[PDB]
RNA sequence: GCCGGGUGAUUAGCCAGGCUUAAAUUUAUUGUCCGGUUUAG
């Protein structure tokens, strides 16, 4: 279940696989035709492992009754959820990211329009600037 | 936190009826058998169960740059758009900050959280402390949070409001008493810090649920540990 | 002159009356009450000899110092009827509270807004009011004194000192079209025009600033409130009509009782418990007697208020 | 800081005899060593050297004050939304400070977004003025930049 | 002290040096925290909630008593 | 439209079965042995 949800965000891949060294461990992936190790990979791809792969560890420590770990309850914090990605990547982050883990609470801070386009007017909030009074201050409004 | 002589009032399905009618009835039986088995448990297992964790609404008040703002956050998912300058990150530390007592209050009672930095409080001149409060709704449960600190060279006292973190922290001790392998909310939190945490010892040999809830924050020696557990 | 009218009614010597103005501060008694919930509340309460003493000090300085009438809290003829009047025939409902009200008082305000009234007092006179009215807490090395609740002479002492706060307030409320009241350490607002409510957080923290240098704002327990929802002052219930009532889970409840009365199934100590219950909701309704004879009848209803 | 004390000195002069007081100084300094050993001898090393510097005196039309007003409005073309920025000195240390709109702000609470700026275009203009001493105007040097 | 066994006699002295670092510290500066028992030294049974330590010290007739104690993580009470 | 609020009447009655009515995203009922208010002996 974990190898299968790290690879549901890395479509290119085939699999993973834990070759025992003689020294030590190391994983070994497969783009194309060709092995790659962990070191070697590019900064979007280290971003996706360690993302995802924190949660899944987060869930199954704290969810172990549950047959699926993945559909605990809590809270999660998100900032610049657009750092290191293609804009090809950015149309469909957020709708993964909401179908695998669907009972946990997502607040995300983003910066590109590209993110604005996949998402409801109901869970939009922009934020402005208005001097009012005399004041300059800060107001959110919905679309 | 009170045994209480469970006052009649009305009736009502509240959870904490249910955990004030537990504690209640514990001061009299002695044999944990019979505790174990009683109908009062199961009441508060299963309503414990039900309900759904989500935060509520929040307001900040002479917080960095931010004067005086209130937002009410979905329950699945919210998004907050602007460009630099506007205050993206502070909400998302005002929330870190809040959900911090809560965290330390799971592990041991009466402990300490998270405090505001001195340089976090607004620069205007006629301000005097900043204030942040949060609720949190556990279906028909409400919970409200306040965490405040006075300018420095001030003479005038604040306080902080913690009863609510510490009775609903207060349940979550109880029933992980009785309860094999009880499960606890999940809180995280992944700051722009985390670009080189994966971008950049004696060997474990015991994990528990607790091991994650010694910080709030995603940072170095996490990713080591995450190979470790694989 | 206070000291002499004090001595000769209570018949003290010199001697008995230094001991005990340096030890009043010192006579009270800590304990913890029961919360509707979970949880508990402390409370601090004076001796015996020193609260009927207390008692004549206040019977002395009421009718010497001006109360605000907004204030409807510990006032003769005043009670929660006649605040939820104020705000029967109005839409949108504004409430806030204070944070620690009572133990910001201190002896340093209390004789400032005494000076400003123009009663000149002599030092003996001060020296005695001080060591008389106040709590010390801690060790004796702590020199503070604060008010506390639980005292007779603390209700009244509130209301004399906030009265500069009540006066500024109503009449900038009054020019806004904005119906104000203040209970104890609670406060509320209410208006018909919408979009206006949302101004005075400010003002009002502005005016504790300038008024009475200590109190602070409690930010957790603000409320807004319209017609679309549950709405209620202090206790009583008002509906969408514009009537007073006391709860539709209450008249249930009372309903039920009554009627397991007339069964014969209800124990002594209920029946005293229940009685009070309908005396304070037929003053609050004027005709909750009506209603239950109309159902019940005259004669069950009469044996059960002059049984015991 | 060390550009913005040249600044100052050369700005408000008064210095008079600069090179004969560091020397004066740095003979002090040997009477009361004769009165970490090492590092007395290379503080006085130090104020030689500073005697020299102030002996030579280039003043040149590219003088500290002139270098100091370029940098600092090489950083502000980059952030229109600032007014101004100082480097104040208190509690024996320096700070820099710098307006928006209506509030000062040190370094430390400005945001990630201005940080990246202000950090890469300092570094920019540091090594073109080092590099470059002898150039009228030092931001016309020649080299290679790479950025990802 | 005399005797084979698993449990190891050196566990009897450690409990003794943990006693009287807190005797030390204060004596070098008022309320100076000594040592604590951090939290894997507490068995790993499943009936058990603390760990306590308990000591005595005499000089002719006068007597002290210190205890020391540390509860497990996620406890009902604290200790 | 929908959902959430107000409650006279209703029932071996604090559950439920009916009829009315209200709306910016916007209440989740409180502290006694003191103080003033209601009812009684
Ligand atoms: N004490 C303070 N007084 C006034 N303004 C302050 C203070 N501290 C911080 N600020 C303001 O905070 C702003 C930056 O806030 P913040 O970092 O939350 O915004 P952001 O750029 O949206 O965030 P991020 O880039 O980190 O996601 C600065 O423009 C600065 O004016």
């Amino acid at each position: 279940s974990v190898i299968n949800t790290i690879l549901k965000f890395l479509p290119e891949f085939q699999w993973i696989k834990l070759v025992y060294g003689d020294d030590d461990y190391k994983i070994i992936l497969k783009k194309g035709e060709v092995e790659l190790d962990i070191q070697q990979l590019s900064q979007g791809e280290k971003t996706i492992f360690t993302l995802v792969g924190d949660l899944a560890r987060r869930l199954i420590l704290l969810n172990p009754n549950l047959s699926n770990p993945l559909l605990g309850y809590g809270i999660v914090l998100i900032d610049e959820i657009d750092l290191h990605l293609h804009p090809q990547w950015q149309q469909t982050i957020i709708e993964r990211l909401t179908s695998t883990f669907p009972n946990v609470q997502f607040v995300i801070t983003t910066h590109s329009p590209q993110v604005l386009s996949t998402v409801s007017s109901r869970s939009v909030r922009i934020l402005q600037e208005v001097e009012v009074d005399g004041v300059n201050d800060l107001i959110v409004s919905h679309p | 936190m009170w045994s209480h002589p469970q006052f009649e009032k009305i009736n009502k399905m509240n959870l904490e009826t249910c955990y004030v009618d537990f504690l209640e009835l514990e001061s009299h039986v002695i044999n944990e058998d019979y505790l174990k088995e009683s109908v009062e448990l199961q009441k508060l297992i299963s309503t414990l169960n039900e309900s759904k964790f989500h935060l509520n609404k929040i307001g900040i008040h002479d917080f960095k740059r931010i004067r005086e703002l209130q937002i009410s956050l979905e329950d699945d998912l919210t998004v907050f758009v602007g460009d630099n300058g506007f205050g993206k990150s502070t909400i998302l530390d005002a929330i870190a900050i809040v959900l911090s007592w809560l965290r330390s209050n799971i592990e041991k009672e009466s402990k300490p959280g998270t405090y505001i930095k001195s340089h976090e409080v607004n620069n205007s001149v006629d301000v005097e402390y900043a204030s942040i409060d949060a609720n949190i709704k556990l279906k028909d449960f409400n919970t409200s949070i306040l965490i405040t600190k006075a300018k420095e060279g001030a003479y005038y006292s604040r306080n902080n409001e913690l009863l609510g973190v510490k009775k609903l922290a207060s349940i979550y001790r109880l029933v992980n008493k009785y309860v094999d392998n009880a499960s606890l909310p999940l809180m995280a939190y992944y700051s722009i810090a985390r670009s080189y945490i994966g971008g950049g010892a004696k060997t474990k040999t015991v994990w528990s649920k607790f091991d994650v809830y010694d910080e709030i924050e995603f940072d170095r020696n996490d990713f080591t540990d995450f190979f470790q557990w694989l | 002159q206070l000291t002499s009218k004090i001595i000769s009614k209570f018949n003290y010597n010199r001697l008995a009356f230094q001991l005990l103005l340096n030890e009043a501060p010192k006579k009270y008694k800590v304990y913890y009450i029961p919360k509707r919930g979970a949880g508990f509340r402390v409370i601090a309460q004076p001796t015996k000899e020193l609260k009927n003493v207390q008692r004549f000090i206040v019977s002395l300085l009421q009718p010497k110092l001006p109360v605000h009438h907004k204030a409807m809290a510990y006032e003769y003829k005043k009670s929660i009827k006649d605040n939820a009047l104020l705000h029967k025939d109005n839409n949108y409902i504004l409430k806030m509270d204070f944070q620690n009200f009572f133990n910001k008082i201190k002896p340093d305000i209390f004789f400032s807004k005494l000076e400003n009234t123009g009663l000149k007092l002599d030092s003996f006179d001060e020296n005695t009011l001080r060591n008389l009215l106040f709590w010390r807490p801690g060790k004796k090395r702590s020199t503070t004194l604060i008010l506390s609740v639980g005292a007779p002479s603390s209700p009244f002492i509130s209301n004399f000192v906030m009265y500069d706060f009540d006066k500024s307030l109503d009449d900038w409320c009054r020019n806004n079209g904005i119906t104000y009241s203040r209970y104890a350490d609670d406060i509320t607002f209410s208006t018909n025009i919408k979009d206006i409510l949302c101004r005075v957080p400010k003002v009002v923290k502005k005016m504790l600033s300038l008024h009475v240098p200590g109190l602070s704002i409690n930010e957790s327990k603000t409320i807004f409130t319209s017609m679309a929802h549950n709405r209620h002052v202090t206790g009583v219930t008002l509906t969408p009509q514009g009537n007073l009532s006391i709860g539709r889970d209450r008249k249930r409840m009372l309903f039920a009782k009554i009627h397991k009365y007339s069964l014969g199934l209800l124990s002594s100590e209920e029946i005293n418990k229940t009685k009070g219950m309908i005396a304070f909701a037929n003053y609050l309704e004027g005709d909750f007697l009506l209603r239950l004879q109309k159902k019940y009848g005259c004669e069950l209803i009469t044996k059960f208020l002059m049984e015991g | 800081v060390f550009l913005h004390n040249r600044a100052s000195q050369e700005k408000l002069s008064e210095s008079q005899t600069t090179i004969n007081a560091l020397f004066s100084d740095i003979q002090s300094l040997k009477a009361t060593l004769t009165q970490v050993i090492k590092g007395l001898e290379l503080s006085l090393k130090e104020k030689l050297n500073y005697m020299k510097s102030l002996q030579s005196g280039e003043h040149k039309f590219n003088n500290a004050v002139s270098l100091y007003d370029s940098v600092i409005n090489t950083i502000l073309k980059f952030l229109p939304e600032f007014q101004w920025i100082k480097l104040v000195y208190g509690d024996d240390d320096y700070k820099i400070i710098l307006k928006k709109g209506e509030v000062e702000l040190d370094i430390q609470q400005l945001s990630q977004g201005e940080k990246t700026i202000f950090t890469l275009v300092g570094d920019l203009a540091r090594r073109l003025i080092l590099l470059n001493p002898n150039l009228s105007n030092p931001l016309l040097g020649y080299g290679i930049v790479l950025i990802d």
